[PDB]
């Protein structure tokens, strides 16, 4: 899915009332992975202590 | 006006959110003056071409 953004109206506090507050909420979903790891070639300079 | 962007999070399941408001700053430009003056006299005025 896409980015999507949902505006709250109302917001409440730690006793359930409002507290004269409003939001705004978004989300995104997305996944990946690597599947054949010998399709690549990295280098690493690594440096010892 | 001048600020920065929200900082999103990877989140699981029914996983809590955290509040991102973001900062801001103003800038301010002062303005000044500059000027220039020069006298001449009538007949310098009616002779000079």
């Amino acid at each position: 899915i896409g980015m999507t953004v949902e505006f709250i109206p109302h917001l409440f506090g730690t006793n359930r009332r409002p507290n004269g507050s409003r939001g705004w909420f978004a989300y995104y979903r997305m996944g990946a992975d690597v599947v054949n790891p010998n399709a690549f070639r990295l280098l690493n300079v690594e440096t010892a202590s | 006006v001048s600020s920065a962007a929200v900082q999103w999070s990877w989140d699981a399941e029914f996983e809590e959110v955290s509040d991102d408001s973001p900062e801001f700053g103003q800038p301010e430009i002062p303005v000044k003056k500059a000027q220039g003056f020069v006298p001449i006299s009538i007949e310098a005025l009616q002779d000079e071409a």
